[PDB]
């Protein structure tokens, strides 16, 4: 999907 | 008082892009803003100089500041590894705006993002903390190096960085 994540990247 | 300004230059496989300067909101979020400022002039002995924008998605952001690992997963505070989600008054309106990357509630760490559409999905959840004053062209034109999944063609650097105000 779209997040900005530091580690796990989601969709 | 007034909100300080800083400045990063992108280079782009070492070649010199331009630059993009930057407002940042410590009127709204001193500690947030404290910690970009410092984190641009690597004067507490480590920050973005030198880094990369590890994941760059068009027509959503570009992010960057990992300057431990370069991959998404390391960077710290000034503050020690994280901090705190400082407050959540301002939204991710339109492009330009600058925000913090996380891994969950008070994550905060080196990790940003600089968003080149709207992103309301985000709002409450990201701590949104300045804006692009001046480069927004360059931001346009490194977001073309992003591909659908976030890597990027060319190697996206922070060749100098520092605080102009």
């Amino acid at each position: 999907x779209l997040l900005v994540t530091a580690g796990i990247v989601l969709a | 008082m007034v909100n300080p300004t800083v400045f990063f230059d992108i280079a782009v496989d070492g070649e010199p892009l331009g630059r993009v300067s930057f407002e940042l909101f410590a009127d709204k979020v001193p500690k947030t803003a404290e910690n970009f400022r410092a984190l641009s002039t690597g004067e507490k002995g480590f920050g973005y100089k030198g880094s990369c924008f590890h994941r760059i998605i068009p027509g959503f952001m570009c992010q960057g500041g990992d300057f431990t690992r370069h991959n998404g997963t390391g960077g710290k505070s000034i503050y020690g590894e994280k901090f705190e989600d400082e407050n959540f008054i301002l939204k991710h309106t339109g492009p330009g705006i600058l925000s913090m990357a996380n891994a969950g509630p008070n994550t905060n760490g080196s990790q940003f993002f600089i968003c080149t559409a709207k992103t309301e999905w985000l709002d409450g959840k990201h701590v949104v903390f300045g804006k692009v004053k001046e480069g927004m062209n360059i931001v346009e034109a490194m977001e073309r190096f992003g591909s659908r999944n976030g890597k990027t063609s060319k190697k996206i650097t922070i060749a100098d960085c520092g605080q102009l105000e």
